[PDB]
């Protein structure tokens, strides 16, 4: 199945269990610039979506040159979770690989629901 | 979803 390609449950593992050494495969649902530009990502593991992913600045060329885009599938290789002053937690993506382009995937996979943030 | 004005200041670092 297409959702079988994703690391179902990885978002819960990051948020609830504090798993930091997993290398989950996730789908980009949306990329939003925020304000040197920074990018917030809505990401999916096939079961849940999380709105609080942020791209490390060193990864901005992946967005700028349009290889990281809505519907692409990527594997996260390094990330850090940080807590903001108001209690919101942000997952900062430091290293990732784009495994399949948006054009090669072509759709949002499955029907993930928002994780409780 | 989007970050509040306060969050935006902290994320810059």
């Amino acid at each position: 199945s297409m959702v079988g390609q994703l690391s179902e449950g990885a978002i819960a593992a990051i948020m609830q269990k504090g798993d930091t050494n997993i290398k989950p495969i996730l789908q980009v649902i949306n990329i939003r610039p925020i304000t040197p530009p920074r990018y917030r990502l809505l990401m999916s593991d096939g079961l849940n979506t999380l709105s609080s992913f942020m791209l490390a600045t060193q990864l901005n060329p992946l967005v700028e040159e349009e290889q990281l885009s809505s519907n692409c599938v990527c594997q996260i290789h390094r990330f850090i979770v940080n807590t903001l002053k108001d209690g919101r937690r942000v997952v900062i993506l430091m290293e990732l690989e784009v495994l399949k382009s948006a054009e090669a995937v072509g759709v949002k996979i499955g029907n993930p629901v928002p994780y409780n943030e | 979803g989007d970050f509040t004005a306060d969050d935006l200041e902290e994320l810059d670092t």
